[PDB]
């Protein structure tokens, strides 16, 4: 017949190949396609949906709803910091089990901007203003409102609209960062402080709470598929 | 004849240049109570430069995400024994025994696709005191039985005639066997979750096993030989293609318990840290 | 052709012996656009209170000097309103202009390499160990490369030939860089855009790039020439943006 | 002879390939790896009244 | 329908003919202080003939450079033991344990691609005094668990139901299993180096492990059998495709120490010779 | 979009009809001293009929000649020993140890191509007196180390972190692993022969080893297990594609001696026969 | 997802397959192509080049240059045959190690015409004429010039041009013959005889020699690739 | 069904194949692509960047910066040679760990021209001229300036421009050379000599140093991918 | 039927092939081996002012 | 969708196929098996003056 020569790679099984193969059921007639609502075409459509962040992950609260609430109150507490955490959307305990984190843990590289939305859940008679700040890598995290005000920040005024968005913009020396972040691809930190304080009238509860949502912007993308470290078994039939 | 097919590349959005502002437009003030997610970009809150972004969302599409081979079953069978049920392997078809592929599939409620199936078979010698013999190449038979077909009772049963069932014959030392399967379900799409029963009296069998019913696989040695016993292991690999999925779900947090249910043990939301303000210091001389 | 002037904010640098300007990968800094953003709140842009030249403290180039490095950001976290905007926000983003000055006479000799390395991850002198942040950075003070292999705990393995990264130091020319050859020029200038795998990031947690100054030809001079020869760094942020205002963090 | 020619995945800052189908069933064809569509508004903006994003959400 | 797709071939530059010269143009005098690399060709310094060059830079493009399969993990597991943790294999997904592929990937800071995954499984008999038995073909199950899913405790745990996790079932003697994975990361591109921490106080975990978080793999035998024990080894192979990379770096000089860090032992720049003028003589009678 | 690509078929020349002749044209008289090979056909010396020839030279093109897989290396490694250097395999990359592919490549002086690499891994049980145990599936890791990277010292060395080196992880019972490599050489084409030295004094290292320098391969078991010892063998297969070759050479006559040199033992030109006129008679009753 | 069915041939390693595979070095930038002289595009270009045939392969001469020379001399030697051999371009010891033979031993089937060039290497004062004859299969080889003259032949006259070409035309019942030729696909024989004899003047050496070159014509082709039997090893590292 | 026949190569795993394969995550939605600076499309873009050559690789200096400096001084030293080395861009210890060398060690064949740039790092008051010479293979390396002047050379005059380029042109009998160079594919040698000598005034250091950079031209290319011999391990987890 | 026909890699001094996509996801397609672009000036000439190469670099 | 359609290898005396590229690098594409060019005169006729073949080689 036709003369041929076999090259390296013959008769191997590569688990990401793309070839044709014979059908074991010739001329099988499939069920017609139905137009079901809610079709998904890209995994980035799921990561653009808000999900609640467990900011209060301290001892004794890992299995209660208190893990989701950030506490604030009235009185002179300006010297106290409200919250703070690192920007590691697939590594930090604060972000790793959210929707965005769960999608990122299937990949090795990520890039893009990140949205954090904050909602105030106090009484309708309480007033206050907060400062939300993001610092780039290169220094230690700020220890006072004066230090934090020097980075990228927004001043949130509580009112009829309940929600304020802090957008973290992509500021990096490389095009992509690692999902398993090290010191070389660090991304910075976020902190919150009292800008004025909380003021309430008589007859209202003094303590209030804040909630935080995370999602991805429209310039976000990931690459380099891998297996996730969150699921495991010790034997078959599981 | 040649036909040119065009492929549209899809990249992410560019960021536009923006300057100072003092007005009544408040892009950063929203309300999450509506169920709506804010569509704000960095150019709405800070001053930005113009960047031309060339990144592509190609590896996060559903097809590239799901089109890889994964192990779904492993099983053993002998050439010589005193049980006659350990001379062949058999199992019911599903994708619920290996947790990686099954957690990946359960991100969606409904799925529809064709499949590519591969088998990897290996053999070994059973530990005996006296060794030493030359054995000819071993041949293996794999038969698929759709629901309702007769079931083999031994390795010499008439049912291995495989007159209408599809089978594969294979011999060791060659490439692994492979074949493709179309979308075979009496419904319009596969169902990963079923919140219902099998009997109209709201009892019987609950959940997933009510709806799958896709047959069985049987595997045997063909030689019928080997005065010294051997043992084979077979592994099966699935690869979906031409995919469509609907209704995304939150990813599984708890560990799996068995292949029938969604039963779980209560788990935490995450691990702890020192306090709500704790920062690891990394810039120290 | 050798004279240059750079103005930013209320600050200006003049030079009379410059070579040229390096633009890192042909890309100038710019603001984030709408089809690449993910954070939804309106960002703040101070635009002259943050985008200006800040000067660090100087080092002394001696006859046997191995070299120096700084980490950016975290070297500007106590610099005016840039540092204050860093402390109150969760997300920040900025490009930079770097300018290194070192002058000497026509009877001196020596050659320096000035290089900016994105994501410069470093190793510990104990191989079964981990680094801490004090060994990586001291803010506006420089860390010092070493002359031989280092030992002891908690210090970074800093012999100059491996650049503390497990590479050959002669290959660092793959990054944006310039040279200061004492007979040719007296200043280096690099313009660096924002480089990361995400559009914004937290500025306390992640070091975006390291600045390295390494002499390849040591300083030499004769009978009664000047012995004190300092080196000075000056950095200016560009297109600075912040998101996520809350109370000030504390390190 | 029923040949399809299409472009390859390259970078940015000779490039096409040829395919022939050998089998009678379409379930035997290789995967469709080069289709990139999106519709995120189905999950992020599922509201009856449109929200402008420069206007307040309420009032 | 047929669509014709055109492929542009890319060859290297031709050298042009050049003659004697006496002028003020000095192409050979430059200054490296600028950070600029000289673009001079032989025709600027010597007299040359015209040559038509047909060489192509096709095998040095990034896609042809990285699109090959490499081993990334190997592991063992038994059918019978007294430990019940050695009856299945499990590991966290990365590409940092085999030095060849990982040095090849670390030439760049950021990478983005889809993947093709292949598995190669082999079995063998454990050394016993009495040998001789016939064993049926063995079947193996591979399950992928994304972060947050429940973890198997044994080989009979309910979690191998794999209702939503994707799994592969395979039997020995067939082709090796294979499947493709899309670009799965919460960022816009993968990160090979991360000069940062996990906690905002600049402490905690340093470097690469902060950002990866991509799940685990579990593998078991399905037969649950074999009075005489057997042992299996599984090997995993990665192959990237549809690639994009950014920010090149100098290649790793020192040897690797562990999979978490970039830690190293100081090494030389090269090996020595006799003196700065040493020449090996090769033209001798 | 569809693009039609045309393929030109290339057949051999037809023979034309020719009749008697008596003239001064002498096509059969030539002179080999010029270095020229005569372009005469049968129609220049005899009377011929017209034939339409449909034969094609398709299987003798360089691409179809070289695009097949060949073994280039085989090696062994253990799970348990008392040497700690026999627990992993390692070798330097070339194509000079298996004589078939290397004689085929040496028909040309220079070659340029991309490569497809496949691995075939098998395991077996070590001969012991007491047999009988069930072992879970084995996993293997393959790492490629480019020149200058750190070298593993054991099977638990930190260097298997493979942060930047590319690696493959694989488990037995699946398809064989595979990946593709682009054209990686600091020159414009590969060199099969080098008549030169490494030092400018015309001494040092002679011949081929001066120019290759393409890294190493390391392979290990991932399980770290097996109280009863096992042994694995790995085989590597190369397949070139997108090929170009220059300057053909006479095929190797003598047998090869080692992988570094072209050293040989003097061999004959052919075998003998009875006399310069000897004819075997085959038409006998 | 999409329903599929696996066919026979899944997860096998065929050493002559042609599939796509992922790259282990994404976006690697190759060295530019250089225009080196002497590029080869088909193996048939090498087989069309003349190479010297070892016609005198008798005992005692297998490692000397005498293996290449055919002896002729002056005087009455008409009854003596000059040379003769079978036409087996990949099988006979006479043809198997030449360029054409070496290329054919990588294949199983061949077809086409074959060129033999003869060069006279005597003094400028010697004269002579020879008869070169090719006989088709079906009979035994000729034993005299009268028998040989009945087949396909040419009469070579020695003069200012030194070389004469005998073209063996493709005369076969099948389209292809085996490289490993048997009695069914035999191709015939070639013989040489004195047509007049060699005549020299005084002062010249009496003995002379002839050389023979072989090559392939422009209708030649091969098929069915295989491994060659000329190279072998007993262990790795060879 | 449709009748078919399996060919050799079925069910094999070839590690450089290119096929299609089913997706394990149907309809996954990937993160959008971001425009990160510094994208690489070909490995030849890295080899065209200058890197410093360790010319002084003698005993006692393998771990100091002195390995990069070439020493020169004032006075009568014309009979002394400055430096010399072979042209083996992937084999010689002088070139093997540079950028160009590191890229070439992943390949088997190379071709093209090579650029060497020399920079003088003395005082502004020192003057001198040097001769830079490249000799083709075929002879031994020159032992004096008179011998070296006969090959391809340039005369460098030190002045306001600090750098001079010696371009080594591709002069070879084959289109490609081996990365693992042998005597058959040798490429020659490079040597440096004093053309006049170094002259300085009073008050200046007498000794100076020269540095050398290597890179590839725009006709350069490589082929035949292979594994590199510079990285290795003895067990997993490394 | 959605077939792509493109040219094969040959030498220099019948040649096209056919491809069909079988799967719904583009991550299932084969590699893009035939895209050859370059932009070296990004790494070798990253300067603000252009340098002519026949003129002096300074002065 | 970037599909190439080209003709199949047949005999002499429906026939085309389809290809799609799945990967970003051209080193991932399949082999170029359908390019058949020749230039034998480079090795068989490398002479400065042309030789007609019906004329004598010398004189």
């Amino acid at each position: 017949g036709l003369p041929v020569m076999n090259t390296p790679g013959s008769n191997q099984f590569l688990t990401s190949d793309d070839f044709q193969s014979p059908s074991a059921m010739p001329q099988f007639d499939v069920t017609p396609e139905l137009n079901i609502p809610g079709e998904v075409q890209n995994l980035m459509e799921i990561a653009e949906v808000d999900s609640v962040v467990p900011v209060n992950n301290v001892e004794g609260k890992l299995d209660t709803m208190e893990i989701y609430r950030i506490p604030v109150q009235s009185g002179n507490h300006q010297s106290s910091q409200v919250f703070g955490f690192q920007v590691q959307p697939g590594l930090d305990n604060v972000f790793k089990h959210t929707l965005l984190g769960e999608i990122l843990n299937y990949y090795a590289h990520w890039s893009g901007s990140i949205k954090l939305t904050f909602v105030f859940c106090g009484s309708a008679m309480a007033t206050g203003k907060f400062l939300l700040a993001y610092a780039p890598p290169g220094a230690n995290a700020p220890k006072s409102r004066k230090d934090a005000m020097l980075g990228t920040h927004i001043i949130w005024d509580v009112g009829l609209q309940s929600s304020c968005v802090l957008c973290i913009p992509w500021i990096s020396q490389t095009h992509y960062r690692l999902v398993q972040q090290d010191e070389y691809t660090s991304a910075g930190n976020v902190t919150c402080w009292y800008q004025t304080g909380i003021v309430v009238p008589a007859g209202t509860p003094t303590s209030c709470s804040i909630m935080c949502f995370v999602s991805a912007c429209n310039d976000f993308s990931v690459r380099l598929l891998k297996d996730t470290p969150f699921i495991e078994q010790s034997a078959l039939l599981q | 004849v040649v036909e040119a097919v065009e492929n549209a590349v899809a990249r992410v959005a560019d960021t536009i240049s923006s300057g100072p502002s003092n007005s009544q437009a408040v892009p950063a003030l929203t309300a999450v109570e509506t169920g709506h997610t804010s569509q704000v970009t960095p150019s709405d809150t800070i001053q930005t430069r113009h960047v031309r972004n060339y990144h592509s969302r190609s590896e996060s599409s559903i097809e590239n995400f799901l089109c890889r081979s994964a192990c779904v079953y492993m099983g053993e069978y002998h050439t010589t024994n005193t049980d006659t049920s350990k001379l062949f392997a058999s199992w019911t078809i599903n994708a619920r025994r290996m947790v990686q592929m099954r957690r990946k599939l359960e991100l969606f409620t409904y799925v529809r696709f064709d499949m590519e199936v591969t088998f990897v078979i290996t053999s070994k010698q059973d530990q005996g005191t006296q060794l030493g013999q030359d054995m000819p190449p071993l041949t293996h038979q794999i038969m698929y039985i759709p629901p309702g077909g007769p079931i083999p009772k031994s390795v010499t049963d008439y049912t291995w005639q495989t007159s209408t069932n599809p089978s594969i014959f294979w011999t060791e030392g060659n490439a692994p066997p492979r074949m493709s399967i179309p979308f075979i379900s009496i419904g319009n799409a596969y169902s990963n979750f079923y919140d219902g029963w099998s009997h109209f009296s709201q009892n019987g069998v609950y959940g997933y096993n009510t709806l799958n019913h896709m047959g069985q696989i049987y595997v045997r040695h063909v030689n019928g030989s080997s005065p010294l016993p051997m043992t084979s292991t077979v592994r099966m690999y699935f690869k979906p293609k031409h995919v469509k999925v609907w209704v995304p779900r939150p990813p599984r947090l708890c560990q799996y318990k068995n292949a029938s249910t969604v039963n779980f043990t209560p788990t935490n939301i995450t691990e702890k840290r020192q306090s709500i303000n704790y920062i690891p210091e990394t810039v120290k001389p | 052709d050798r004279v240059r002037s750079i103005t930013l904010g209320n600050s200006t640098i003049t030079t009379q012996e410059s070579a040229n300007v390096v633009v890192a990968y042909g890309r100038w800094p710019e603001y984030l656009k709408d089809n690449e953003a993910t954070a939804e709140d309106q960002p703040t842009q101070p635009d002259v209170a943050t985008c200006r030249f800040y000067t660090l403290e100087s080092v002394t180039w001696e006859r046997d000097s191995p070299g120096w490095w700084w980490k950016f950001p975290d070297a500007l976290k106590d610099m005016g309103l840039f540092g204050q905007n860093m402390y109150y926000h969760y997300l920040g983003r900025a490009g930079y202009t770097i300018h290194v000055q070192c002058n000497a006479s026509k009877f001196h000799q020596g050659c320096l390499m000035v290089v900016c390395v994105p994501e410069a991850e470093m190793g510990c002198s104990q191989v079964d160990g981990t680094v801490n942040e004090h060994s990586l950075s001291e803010g506006e003070t420089a860390k010092k490369f070493a002359s031989t292999s280092t030992n002891g705990t908690n210090t970074v393995q800093s012999i100059v030939t491996n650049a503390g990264m497990g590479v050959g130091v002669g290959n660092l020319t793959i990054f944006p860089h310039q040279w200061i050859n004492l007979r040719t020029n007296n200043c280096a200038t690099i313009v660096m855009p924002y480089i990361n795998n995400v559009p914004m990031d937290n500025m306390f947690r992640h070091h975006n790039f390291t600045l390295m100054i390494i002499p390849f030809v040591p300083l030499d001079y004769s009978s009664d020439s000047s012995t004190y020869v300092p080196i000075t760094v000056t950095v200016a942020p560009m297109c600075a943006e912040y998101n996520g205002l809350r109370l000030a963090t504390s390190l | 002879m029923g040949a399809q020619v299409s472009t390859q995945k390259t970078g940015a800052h000779i490039i096409h390939y040829t395919n022939i189908n050998y089998y009678k069933d379409a379930a035997s064809n290789s995967a469709n790896r080069q289709d990139f569509s999106q519709d995120p508004g189905k999950f992020t903006e599922p509201v009856k009244d449109i929200m402008v994003k420069s206007l307040p959400a309420l009032n």
